[PDB]
């Protein structure tokens, strides 16, 4: 699932940077770099879980 | 309450009182945008950076900041045959008549 | 009361972005809020679709919902931040400040 | 001054036709009145043309 309280700040950080906006894939890896440790807990927020 | 999505909207011109100047078509599907615009805003639709930030603030304190709104982001035209104000018969393509995609703004 | 631009102060620390945004620490983004009922003022630049929806909403609000007050023009602002690769970047972000509102 | 129930249909008719969209600061001030016709008196206030 997508924890809104835990992922809201950092997920939005990657969106305004024009990342995590592709669909599965090209940007699937630059997106994971931006989320960092929160990749496991926030992949579902952008559907990049593979 | 589902999220922002395109929903049906049947437009009947006679119901609107436009049957006295619109010859054809007398009705068409225009669709409309309605739904919740809360985090996460789906990223594949490319929402504006402002909508992204506003949604974040709305998620931080919805009591203080209102959310973005579900509106049409891409509209297509339709052709209409009508009688203009000068009693001339005109077949024109009207722009921004049908909704093709919705998005939060 | 109707669709209009109102103030909205964005403080990055309040949002938890103080750990990667260096400057500015805050800026005015404004927001759009208000009613979208007939007559839609023509300066809002409403789409022909919005015009029809507003009419149907005025005839029978039970069956057709009204249009919504959203930004129609936006300007950018420059930001100095640290990307995910620890690089320092001074970039101009688009669609950051609201300049005009309109019913759509 | 603007009867919404009486002017909704005809006013919208002239708007989608791209009429009554100029400001008196005038060009379309006359083409707008032609479209409204008899409802000009009862609907001029709806577009601020009086
Ligand atoms: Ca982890
Ligand atoms: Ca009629
Ligand atoms: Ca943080």
């Amino acid at each position: 699932g997508c924890n809104k309280a835990l992922c809201a700040s950092d997920v939005s950080k990657c969106l305004i940077q024009e990342l995590c906006q592709c669909r599965p894939c090209s940007c699937c890896k630059e997106c994971m770099l931006c989320l960092g440790a929160l990749w496991d807990e926030c992949c579902d927020c952008v559907g990049m879980c593979n | 309450k589902a999220r922002c999505s395109r929903k049906a909207l049947h437009v009947n011109f006679k119901d609107m009182g436009w049957d006295d100047w619109i010859i054809a078509p007398l009705e068409y599907e225009a669709f409309h945008c309605e739904g919740l615009c809360e985090f996460p805003l789906r990223s594949h639709l490319e929402p504006t950076n402002h909508a992204v930030i506003q949604t974040l603030m709305n998620s931080m304190d919805p009591e203080s900041t209102p959310p973005t709104c579900c509106v049409p982001t891409r509209l297509s035209p339709i052709s209409i045959l009508f009688i203009d104000s000068a009693n001339n018969v005109v077949y024109k393509q009207y722009e921004d008549m049908v909704v093709e995609s919705c998005g939060c703004r």
